[PDB]
């Protein structure tokens, strides 16, 4: 909003931008604790291990 | 925090109540008996009060 506001004042700012990387995708992944439980597998392994 | 032969699941709200709480209870302010907290500043060594 604020660089909108900006840009909207031509005559005043000149490129104003923002210093900084915008969002990106990213790789989530869910671990389930009742699965790993169940299955015998410890949480702190399988995050050790990936 | 557990599984049981039954199936049934053992959470922490379960065993325990779960509450956003003072890290430690020692200390309790009150300012003209109304519920309040604050800062006690000391200065530091060779520093200018004002």
């Amino acid at each position: 909003q604020l660089l909108a506001e900006a840009a909207k004042h031509p005559d005043m700012l000149t490129s104003v931008r923002p210093n900084g990387l915008e969002d990106t995708p990213q790789f989530k992944i869910d671990i389930d604790q009742e699965k790993a439980q169940a299955l015998g597998v410890s949480i702190n392994d399988i995050n050790t291990t990936l | 925090l557990k599984v049981n032969q039954d199936g049934s699941r053992v959470l922490l709200r379960d065993v325990a109540k779960i509450e956003l709480g003072g890290e430690n209870y020692d200390i309790i302010a009150e300012f003209n008996g109304q519920p309040a907290s604050g800062l006690g500043i000391k200065l530091a060594t060779g520093a200018n009060a004002l």
